[PDB]
């Protein structure tokens, strides 16, 4: 029961979506080995995921977190990288979306910086890359990323390096 | 998955080393994200 709608790229919610996945990428450690070595993105297209079935299960399981904490679900926008997008845009996300070998444990990860997840496009450690070169720096394959809406809850703070 | 830890319905991140990153976040039910829009990009090659 997914479609996806188009959005103009004069519309304010293209605009506000693109201005999010341009001004939080940053360099990373790895010098670019996951995800490639870029300071910004050429953003072909920006659809919104609509489905009715999916949208119900996010804000059941959102007013239980809220009712769990003080009518505050925490709720964020935040960037989903996988090799599996097309399948959470049709089915949802679910275990087998999750990340089991993370830092904070098998769970379902999103990032702040666009480019943190783009690092997972092409799979943990950006896998072996782009399908057509086998290069996670190509410049010239089509990439996508989710950009998610995410109840937090009440978050336990990890310090981490 | 995992479980959350007791009492909570997510883990936070939070960067100690690096200054620049954002945090990062895990959820442990699929049910606690909606995949509102699809990007689709080319990462660009530095000038
Ligand atoms: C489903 N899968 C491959 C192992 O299941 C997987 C999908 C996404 C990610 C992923 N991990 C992150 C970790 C930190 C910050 C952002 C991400 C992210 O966007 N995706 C990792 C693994
Ligand atoms: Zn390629």
């Amino acid at each position: 029961g997914t479609i996806l709608i188009d959005l103009s790229p004069d519309d304010k919610e293209f605009q506000s979506v693109e201005e999010e996945m341009q001004s939080t990428v940053r360099e990373h450690r790895d010098g670019g080995h996951a995800g490639g070595i870029f300071n910004r993105y050429n953003i072909l297209k920006i659809q919104k995921v609509c489905n009715k079935k999916l949208w119900e299960r996010y804000t059941h399981r959102r007013k239980e977190v809220s009712e769990e904490n003080h009518n505050h679900a925490n709720e964020r926008m935040l960037f989903h990288g996988s090799p599996f997008v097309n399948a959470i845009i049709h089915k949802g996300f679910d275990e087998r979306h999750a990340y089991i070998g993370g830092m904070f444990g098998a769970g379902i990860y999103f990032a702040e910086n666009s480019s943190k997840s783009n690092q997972y496009v092409y799979g943990i450690g950006g896998g072996t890359g782009c399908p057509v070169h086998k290069d996670r720096s190509c410049y010239i394959c089509h990439r996508q990323l989710l950009f998610c809406r995410v109840t937090l809850g009440k978050s336990f703070l990890q310090f981490s390096a | 998955m995992a479980h959350s830890p007791p009492g909570h319905h997510s883990v936070t991140g939070r960067p100690s080393v690096n200054g620049l990153a954002l945090a990062e976040y895990v959820i442990y039910r699929g049910e606690q994200a909606y995949p509102e829009y699809l990007i689709t990009y080319q990462i660009m090659r530095p000038e």
